[PDB]
């Protein structure tokens, strides 16, 4: 749960950066498929942080809305950057 | 509530199965291109071999040249010498 | 239920096991891949050093050998005269 925590802390302060990068891009492009690609390899973590959550259903709440934002900007920039 | 755990734990369920897919497919690709690359070199670096081997002997040859390039030399000195030597004894 | 929420964690957690273990597998190609590839960088570069001097060499013998060829002509060139002084 410090490790949820760090998790779940990164995702959500990346998503808020990469979704603007996405949006302000229609150079850049550079610093912005890194961050991208750092966001793709989030998952398994989430994946297995998800798995963990013995009834702790809130802090598996947080865990999914965390892969619901984090799902969202990943198809966003799978749709426009392409 | 649990009606949305379940729906998000499917969702992240159907990802990872995409992307254990994508990168079993990665993994795949790159021991393909290793495997080709590396067999690809190997025969560049045998042709290389022969190549520099073929030069080897042509090298030897040119020694073997130059040092009866020497000794015509040195024969036309030992003529020349003693032809010296053979006028001053007249 | 909960089950369904256990029941899908333990799937999960199969797929992710797996997941991060091919991640892994993925990433150590990777990594061979570039270290290969830079030493052959590091070997071609000395290689095609060599190949550079030798050339040069190759060139200074060639010079050489012309020299030498001139040498030889001016010899006989001399021969061939005092060839007639005597067969005068």
């Amino acid at each position: 749960i410090s490790k949820r925590v760090n998790a779940i802390e990164e995702v959500n302060n990346n998503v808020k950066l990469l979704t603007e990068m996405v949006m302000s891009h229609s150079s850049s492009e550079d610093l912005m498929k890194e961050l991208y690609q750092r966001c793709e390899r989030m998952r398994p973590t989430l994946f297995r942080l998800a798995s963990d959550t013995e009834d702790n259903d809130e802090a598996l709440a947080e865990i999914l809305q965390a892969n619901d934002n984090l799902t969202q900007v990943i198809n966003l920039y799978k749709q426009l950057v392409r | 509530e649990t009606r949305d755990q379940v729906k998000k734990l499917q969702l992240m369920l159907r990802q990872a199965n995409d992307q254990l897919e994508k990168t079993m497919k990665d993994k795949q690709e790159l021991e393909d291109f290793i495997k080709q690359s590396s067999e690809d070199s190997s025969h560049q670096i045998s042709a290389l071999v022969l190549r520099a081997q073929a030069s080897e002997i042509l090298l030897e040859e040119l020694q073997q040249g130059l040092s009866q390039a020497k000794r015509d030399v040195q024969e036309q000195m030992a003529v020349l010498m003693q032809s010296r030597e053979q006028v001053s004894e007249e």
